[PDB]
């Protein structure tokens, strides 16, 4: 009775806002995040990597706000977060505000595996990554016209 | 926001959770995403959970813990306690958003009180089921 | 880590929790001190909570909501909700440690698994006791 | 009715390894800590107030790890961490990872009053704390030779 469930964000979707060529490219984007979880289920991976690999799929994507396609801060940069937990020996790995990392949560999933903490930010998040072989990016990456236009709209309204 | 829960055939629970936070965001703010029973949670005794929106009731709430304390120690259904949490308990605090909970008995819920959740969920061999809107 | 809980004249419950976290950590390692209903929690309706000890594994078992949870949906005193966390489920997962206790009706609890944990407690207009060793 | 607790961490503490002159040092700074709060609740003040004063006088006292007298880091640093929560309204406030506030609860009581936030870690959390007032410190002023001597220590294998 395997079975996986995404999300990309709860929120202010409003159909009178939305195109429906925008409402297709988000139902093709589950449907193929989905779809790869499944077959992974199917072939007896564990839940740790689907989970692992979904959430990866989704920072990867544009359209959801992790990795890239992140909001913007106050001061125009990005600041990422993101946990990872196994119910199997209740381990947990997290990031928080991190920046020069591409993938949060195979960060989160370092700190789970290869050190003894649960919670590591900021800059020492990064070392700790940089040290066991990632790869230090420009948070620019994340950067979309979508999301700074949504920080435009923000400041106008106060 | 973004995450996945998932039971895989040797019966485990998994959860994660992705952010960037909210758009105009203090710098160094922290959200739910990245706390354990606050964002993302998961026992293979109880359930999976993954949530999204307004990070600081989350938080205050533990909402993703607060799932599996009322499946285990209350003997709520999975149903239930999503309805408990995220209808009753959330919006009392001011909270809106929803989240993805799978229980160890391959139950599925993508609760949320707001206009709209991006969301997909599918059993292993089945066909899979996405939803942007209510219904 | 240090920890103050009180319950005051009007019946309100409240919690701090401050720390210099593990000796030789990681630089950038949080532990369960700043993060709600691991190292700290308060709530009227059932505790606040303050914990000290093996951070990571407070904050894989929410230890100081799971105190709250036990009251409130499993019914049991703050007696046995502080032996079952403390003296159990955090040794089952390779913790120690302690926390300090007061419940709505202002029972007080300082259990540890520990050989030590510096304490004081005191009903206002009392004596306090202080302690440091077991019993 | 109105009650406190407090405590300074808990740990591996042998009375065989102890001097009773220290061990009358950890029981002063407790009795007088926990006297102050059962003077502030019996005199009204709030819950709030109370386990804000009791953890800003145990990070005051070299003695105990939080403020004056925090552990090291690997790298010989100082990073604070707090918190403090309201059961009256479930409002909460924490700072993570801060190095140059004195009184990380004072923080997290800023957080928590003067932000429609939970948490913030960080730099970010000393600029938010700085621009309402909170004043900065080297975080030199944390170190004691006694934590320093159990880094030492603790580096060994
Ligand atoms: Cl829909
Ligand atoms: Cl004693
Ligand atoms: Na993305
Ligand atoms: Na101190
Ligand atoms: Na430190």
């Amino acid at each position: 009775k395997a079975v996986i469930a995404i999300h990309g964000g709860a929120g202010a979707i409003s159909r009178a806002q939305m195109s429906l060529q925008q409402e297709l490219r988000y139902i093709e984007a589950l449907s193929a995040i989905v779809e790869t979880g499944q077959k992974m289920l199917e072939a007896g991976e564990s839940a740790l990597d689907v989970v692992t690999e979904a959430v990866r799929l989704l920072e990867e994507c544009p359209l959801f706000n992790a990795g890239i396609g992140a909001v913007f801060t106050r001061d125009e940069t990005h600041e990422l977060d993101a946990c990872v937990m196994d119910g199997n020996t209740l381990k947990a790995g997290a990031v928080a505000g991190v920046s020069h990392l591409r993938n949060p949560v195979l960060a989160a999933r370092l700190v789970m595996e290869q050190s003894p903490h649960v919670m590591m930010i900021g800059e020492g998040a990064e070392n700790f990554a940089f040290a066991r072989g990632m790869e230090r990016v420009s948070p620019e990456i994340f950067s979309t016209s979508l999301r700074y236009e949504q920080l435009l709209a923000a400041r106008k309204e106060g | 926001t973004v995450g996945a829960v998932a039971l895989d055939l040797d019966g485990n629970l998994a959860a994660a959770t992705s952010t960037g936070g909210t758009t105009n965001k203090l710098p160094g703010r922290v959200g739910d995403s990245p706390l354990v029973g606050a964002g993302c949670y998961a026992n293979n005794a109880s359930v999976a959970v993954s949530c999204t929106g307004t990070g600081e009731v989350f938080i205050r709430a533990l909402a993703a813990y607060d799932i599996a304390a009322l499946m285990d120690y209350g003997g709520l259904s999975l149903a239930e306690a999503c309805e408990r949490v995220v209808m009753e308990k959330l919006p009392a605090l001011g909270g809106s958003g929803g989240l993805i909970a799978i229980d160890h008995e391959g139950n599925v819920a993508l609760p949320f009180n707001t206009e709209g959740m991006y969301r997909a969920w599918g059993y292993a061999g089945d066909t899979p089921t996405t939803g942007i809107y209510r219904e």
